[PDB]
């Protein structure tokens, strides 16, 4: 019963377990660019 | 060892708001692995304030961490990057494109090899466009025809170029159907708004954690690296990006509980962006190698070369049933 909505901006992180080298990242602001 | 993990995000964060400060309100997407491995890979040739700059630029501390230390590291982590699943696809190259009669060290061309993966390609940069489609070319194979065009301009005086590219494909645990993706809006700000293609997804148990604090929810989609997507409530991405650092990123990992949610919506969608990155690593204290006192005998034999551009390119894919992410950096190098 709840809601998890990426409907505004939002982050994303790849992290390495190990190392936490980070491989990728991003922040979406419009996904419409 | 630890230490590496508290420069690898420091690194990554540093960048990161770098990158927004240029345009604070435009999608960001980049690899910092990419950026900082060819770094690394330049540094095995440098001496003195030229290799110090770039090693404390990529946040190391050499007290702490050697420099052989360093290497070993990104020897480590290059090999787990070539992999391939049902569910994943990794591979992640290096490579030098260099004058044809340039001379390199022995030693250069062996630790290039050995701890990078590096092979060293002759290559005619007086022959811009040719040289120009060599390089974009092996970029395009690298990463499956995600990144093209990585070079636009090339010096035709261009001595050597240092690349690295990087391919993720990953598919979703539990996919989105594509019967269930619907035009939904996208609050840009609280009252403006776009229509975008919104994929959902009923009954899912996900690792979640909401942080009432810092105003925002993180939930785990999906190897030995994670992906995380953090959603700041409205008006909050500012402040969710405040506070990005190692202690909030643990913090982050270490309340995740898996929980079911009701219904989940994701956009479908693609972003790339493509930077120059000499005022940031400038900023970030990496001057040395881009003026004539650079000392990358260790590449020669001679201080011989110096950095002239480093570009940056990353590609990310969002659909039904998973993701897509690639990125690739060039280091290009002039005589001296
Ligand atoms: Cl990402
Ligand atoms: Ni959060």
């Amino acid at each position: 019963r709840t809601i998890v909505r990426f409907n505004r901006p939002f982050l994303m992180i790849i992290v390495d377990n190990f190392t936490w080298s980070i491989f990728f990242m991003s922040k979406v602001t419009n996904p419409k660019q | 060892d630890r230490g590496l993990a508290s420069a690898n995000v420091d690194f990554a964060f540093s960048l990161y708001k770098q990158l927004v400060l240029k345009a604070p309100d435009k999608n960001v997407i980049f690899s910092p692995l990419s950026i900082s491995t060819a770094l690394a890979f330049l540094s095995l040739g440098a001496h003195n304030t030229t290799l110090t700059e770039i090693l404390k630029g990529l946040k190391f501390n050499l007290t702490e961490t050697s420099e052989a230390e360093i290497h070993q590291s990104f020897q480590h982590l290059l090999r787990t990057l070539n992999q391939s699943s049902d569910e994943l696809q990794l591979s992640m190259g290096n490579a030098m494109f260099v004058k044809e009669q340039l001379s390199l060290l022995d030693r250069f061309t062996e630790d290039a090899k050995r701890l990078y993966g590096s092979e060293a390609f002759a290559t005619d940069f007086q022959d811009s466009a040719a040289a120009k489609k060599l390089i974009n070319d092996y970029v395009k194979n690298g990463t499956r025809g995600k990144i093209t065009d990585l070079i636009k301009d090339l010096d035709s005086q261009t001595m050597m170029v240092l690349v690295n590219y990087i391919f993720f494909k990953a598919k979703f645990e539990m996919p989105f159907d594509p019967q269930d993706t619907h035009q939904s809006r996208f609050y840009l700000s609280k009252k403006k708004y776009v229509m975008v293609p919104m994929m959902s997804l009923h009954h899912l148990t996900i690792p979640y954690f909401r942080d009432e604090e810092l105003s925002c929810t993180v939930v785990q989609l999906n190897g030995n690296a994670s992906a995380l997507f953090i959603l700041p409530d409205q008006d909050k991405m500012e402040e969710v990006e405040a506070m990005l650092s190692q202690e909030t990123l643990s913090r982050f990992f270490e309340s995740l509980e898996f929980r079911e949610i009701g219904e989940l919506y994701l956009p479908k969608f693609s972003i790339s962006r493509d930077y120059n990155l000499n005022d940031i690593l400038l900023q970030l204290g990496i001057e040395e190698a881009f003026t004539s006192k650079a000392d990358l005998s260790g590449i020669t034999g001679a201080r011989n070369l110096a950095v002239s551009q480093v570009v940056h390119k990353a590609v990310l894919d969002v659909f039904e049933e998973g993701t897509e992410r690639s990125a690739a950096t060039a280091l290009e190098v002039l005589f001296q």
